[PDB]
DNA sequence: TGTCTTCAACTGCTTTCGCATGAAGTACCTCCCAACTACTTTTCCTCACACTTG
DNA sequence: CAAGTGTGAGGAAAAGTAGTTGGGTTTTTTTTGCAGTTGAAGACA
RNA sequence: AUGCGA
């Protein structure tokens, strides 16, 4: 403990306690006896005209009458205050380096897991989807630790997480990429685009030392951007050796035929050309671990080639259907019916993806936006943009002001199921073409192909020419009969 | 100023608040009214201070307390000196100044002595 | 009101930068008329966290 | 400055406003009794300087 | 060289005892603090042109 | 004619810190009564 | 010191 005495103790009895009798004017023994002082000073009368400029003023360097014999204090250096304030304004983050990276690491860790479980709820793909995804990143982590020391090139990127989920899904081979991406954007199924979730509140603050803040969808994918990292992850992963049948899916073909001019025959046509020179009669697999940092026209992005065969098939098939199985007036009817139209969720989604306002292929639909499409758009904004967010501080005043403002314009709401489903729309346009049974048709064919180029290209990293660069590639591949 | 009693109660006040006072640092203060010489009118006064001004001062004198539209006032005194001299009193920067009244007369308007 | 008549009667307070200009000097180095035109009083208001 | 003067009643200016004193101009409304409150606004003072006079005329 | 007379400027006080116990003054000067908007700082992420080959 | 190595810059964002202004304490150093007395202007032998 | 009880 501290001691007593920093003023007085009763030298009579050894009782080191002190009483104050303010009525007496006396400092006395708390336990025992006597007068600790008869003298008592400063409780002035009725005479303080205050002429005294009394410039002095206490400032704790001349001590004090000590009128508390009660004490404990401590040795002081001289006004903690600055050290006190330094300590109050300390708990923040002020980190950086390996430590910051570990939590940057951690946060990345968590959001992916949150991503995966919505994955299960949406797809109901049992322990299986969950555990494969976990070891996939366990494998990813393995590599990160090795080149540690102070290496802080963890790639990841807003893209890396979905590449991870993508590769894991392919191992399992549940779906597709474009479909997955459009679905995800449309329903914000992924926690992908905003990184505020986590349960970081704190990770947010850990002055995620430059790292973390870089979290949060930062932006939407360009041309490559996303197929490139998948390759990096595979090289990171050595994924092809580890997992079976990657990039495959007779389901992407189905998705694609139904996508539009779904021809109860073009599935087998394109499946056949794929059969053909499409990797020698074999389901093309996940490209490799493009180890090199330059990431060139890998192009063996299997799907990228699937869409290419898809397109090719259509015009080849349709611009030498000698037997005339596909009528002149039939081709434009399909492209016809195609013109825009609502979407039991899908087309509305593709509008939401179009609105990344990229290379201006959908920008104008931006403009046009077929009436309601306009309406169900604002509907999806009032539901799925709300998370939007929650000024912290800056007046519990402006927060209030903001609230008031919102209240003011209160916005929202100052046979049913109109937006029919997907296979409903699909049915009704193949019916809209159900009347089935020279220069112009060539033009029509080109017209139609540009459209699909729009569609397939729009879900994906496009390259208003890589696409065709891609196209060009297999064109060349083909003529070695 | 213009609140009806009901509104005044709705504003946490004594339904009859007369006002007229000032809340300064929370303490209600009003300015005490003062009785001063009636403005703008010459009041004939005999005062021994006038003798206290110096030699040749009589008791007699006139005091008019002129107040401007803005209500600031300026007191003007005439003294009859025992010698017949008339002096004009005024105050500026709270200092007193004496001038012969015939000076302020010839100064106000161009005139003859016979005027 | 009384206060605005008062400010109309106080008039001006003139100051010369000390004539300089190098008659420049003697005939003042420009006049610097100053004054108070109007006086307004507003009902008590309080804005917190300052502006905004 | 006017809160100053209104808080002490020491009105000071380079003219003295033509007043014989520089204090006492302001009083606390002292709401201890409604009578007291209304009476302040019907109180009129001859001024402190005559409080200083020794006579009673 | 010696003594006297009147007037004007300066000194000290003119109720006792206590409550509200004292309070906040205010010219002249300013360096520090709180604010709104714009600019700058640190870590991290991703792709391209050229030289040489078939 | 064509496919594959080598490598420096282009790009995005939250939190902190810059420029310009203002607010704002903090900071600091004009007679109104009495009774007595000294020095004066004036006068004398 | 201003107002006030006695």
């Amino acid at each position: 403990m501290s001691t007593f005495i920093r003023g007085p103790i009763c030298g009579t009895d050894n009782c080191p306690s002190r009483l104050w009798r303010i009525i007496d004017g006396r400092r006395t023994c708390q336990y025992g006896h006597v007068m600790e002082g008869d003298v008592e000073f400063n409780d002035d009368e009725d005479d303080l005209n205050g002429l005294g400029a009394g410039v002095i003023t206490r400032r704790l360097n001349l001590t004090t009458n000590a009128t508390g014999s009660f004490q404990s204090s401590q040795l002081t250096n001289s006004q903690l205050l600055q050290q006190q304030q330094r300590q109050s304004h300390k708990k923040f983050k002020k980190l950086i380096g390996h430590e910051a990276k570990l939590l940057f690491l951690k946060s990345f860790q968590f959001i992916l897991k949150r991503q995966i479980r919505w994955l299960i709820t949406e797809m109901r793909f049992p322990k299986e989807f969950e555990h494969v995804a976990k070891i996939i990143w366990l494998k990813i982590l393995k590599t990160i630790n090795d080149q540690p020391q102070e290496e802080l090139k963890l790639q990841l990127h807003m893209t890396s997480t979905i590449s991870i989920l993508y590769l894991a899904s392919t191992h399992l081979s549940l779906p597709v990429y474009t479909c997955d991406y459009i679905k995800w954007i449309c329903t914000a199924k992924m926690p992908y685009f905003q990184a505020s979730e986590i349960l970081p509140k704190s990770w947010r603050i850990q002055l995620p030392n430059y790292y973390v803040s870089i979290l949060e969808g930062s932006i939407s994918p360009f041309n490559g951007q996303l197929y490139n990292k998948i390759a990096l992850t595979c090289g990171m992963i050595h994924f092809k050796e580890f997992f079976n049948s990657e990039i495959s899916c007779q389901g992407l073909l189905l998705k694609l035929v139904m996508q539009c001019a779904l021809p109860p025959e073009f599935y087998f046509y394109t499946k056949q050309v794929i059969e053909f020179e499409e990797t020698d009669i074999r389901n093309l697999t996940l490209w490799e671990r493009t180890d090199e940092r330059h990431t060139g026209r890998v192009s063996n992005h299997a799907e990228l080639r699937v869409l290419s065969y898809f397109m090719l098939t259509i015009n080849w098939m349709l611009s030498f259907d000698r037997d005339r199985q596909y009528p002149l007036k039939w081709i434009l009817s399909l492209t016809e019916s195609l013109t825009q139209r609502t979407t039991t969720s899908e087309s509305i989604g593709r509008n939401i993806v179009k609105v990344v306002y990229p290379d201006k292929p959908t920008s104008s639909d931006y403009f046009q936006w077929s009436e309601e499409e306009t309406l169900e758009f604002l509907k999806w904004m009032e539901k799925q943009f709300l998370p939007t967010q929650t000024s912290m501080e800056m007046t519990i005043d402006q927060k209030i002001a903001r609230r008031k403002l919102y209240k003011i314009f209160p916005l929202d709401r100052e046979d049913s199921t109109h937006q029919l489903t997907f296979i409903e729309d699909l049915q009704e346009r193949y019916a809209k073409q159900t009347p089935f049974f020279p220069p112009a048709r060539k033009e029509a064919i080109g017209r139609l192909l540009t459209h699909i180029a729009s569609q397939l290209l729009v879900d994906f990293a496009i390259s208003k020419e890589q696409l065709k660069d891609c196209i060009s590639r297999i064109k060349n591949a083909c003529l070695h009969r | 100023n213009k609140m009806s009693p009901y509104e005044l109660v709705q504003h946490k006040e004594e339904s009859d608040e007369i006002g007229g006072y000032f809340i300064v640092n929370g303490i209600e203060k009003l300015i005490r009214m003062l009785i001063v010489q009636r403005r703008n009118h010459p009041m004939a006064i005999i005062r021994p201070s006038f003798a206290n001004r110096g030699a040749s001062y009589s008791h007699y004198g006139i005091q008019i307390r002129s107040v401007r539209p803005d209500q600031t006032s300026q007191t003007n005194v005439l003294h009859y000196l025992n010698d017949g001299q008339v002096t004009f009193r005024f105050s500026w920067r709270k200092n007193e100044y004496l001038v012969p009244v015939v000076m302020i007369l010839k100064a106000l308007c161009h005139t003859s002595d016979r005027e | 009101g009384l206060l605005n008549l008062g400010v109309k009667d106080i008039g001006e307070k003139v100051i010369f930068d000390g004539k300089p200009l190098n008659s420049n000097s003697g005939y003042l180095g420009n006049k610097l008329s100053v004054s108070v035109e109007q006086v307004s009083i507003a009902k008590p208001m309080s804005n917190d966290g300052v502006s905004s | 400055k006017m809160q100053y003067f209104l808080s002490t009643g020491n009105l000071v200016s380079q003219s003295g406003l033509d007043l014989q004193q520089v204090s006492g101009y302001t009083v606390v409304a002292e709401k201890i009794n409604f009578y007291r409150f209304i009476s302040h606004f019907r109180m009129v003072h001859r001024g402190s300087f005559f409080a200083q006079l020794k006579t009673t005329t």
